[PDB]
């Protein structure tokens, strides 16, 4: 693996894959807890695990909805965004 | 006492559409009376054993299940405690917990006494 240091080492597509791994919830309970902990570390979003388990009504309860809220919140709070991939 | 086996007993309480709003309060949230009926007289190796069957029964109750969003519904379907709201967690204690309102008698399986709480409500373990 090329190590991730922050969410800006993820393309949006890479981060969506990570959130889908969490939503798929195919991992052990211990691994699931460590994935959610890493999720919060990367997003720096003050909702923490609520983005996954207590989503706001005004977006999609889905990995796509989660990534959209993270993207918009981080941009509005002057935080670094996703790595641009070859879509750009 | 939580690691000792025993028999589920008691009645529970009637419950509405904001069940776990009580989980962070003085009272905690009660075992729903209808859930209580389904566990009475079952034998459990320890309290962790009761916890799994409880959340499974919650997932099979449509009125209780719909009070959770998609990811928490998937957890209780598998017998895992739902995540509590972030503000109500305590470090690695991310999920609702089963505790006791009053002293256990010579017990841990009395469903009049069991409360669902947030980690924060039960912070001093």
């Amino acid at each position: 693996m090329e190590l991730k240091h922050s969410i800006s080492d993820y393309t949006e597509a890479e981060f969506l894959e990570f959130v889908k791994k969490i939503e798929d919830a195919n991992s052990s309970e211990d691994e699931q807890q460590k994935l959610v902990e890493e999720f919060i570390r990367l997003t720096e979003h003050p909702s923490g695990s609520d983005l996954i388990y207590y989503p706001r009504d005004d977006r999609e309860d889905s990995p796509e909805g989660i990534v959209k809220e993270i993207k918009e919140w981080r941009a509005a709070n002057g935080k670094s965004g996703f790595k641009q991939g070859l879509e750009h | 006492k939580r690691n000792k086996p025993g028999k589920a007993t008691g009645k529970g309480k009637p419950v509405g559409d904001k069940w776990l709003d009580d989980a962070g309060k003085d009272s905690g949230a009660p075992i729903p009376d209808r859930i209580a009926d389904k566990l009475r007289d079952k034998e459990f190796k320890n309290f962790d054993d009761f916890r799994k069957k409880f959340w499974e029964e919650v997932s099979k109750d449509p009125d209780l299940a719909k009070q959770f969003k998609r990811s928490n519904r998937k957890r209780i379907q598998q017998g895992y405690a739902p995540f509590a709201p972030q503000k109500d967690q305590v470090g690695g204690r991310t999920t609702f917990e089963l505790h006791h309102d009053k002293p256990i008698s010579q017990g841990v399986y009395d469903m009049n006494n069991i409360r669902v709480t947030t980690p924060k409500r039960a912070i001093d373990i």
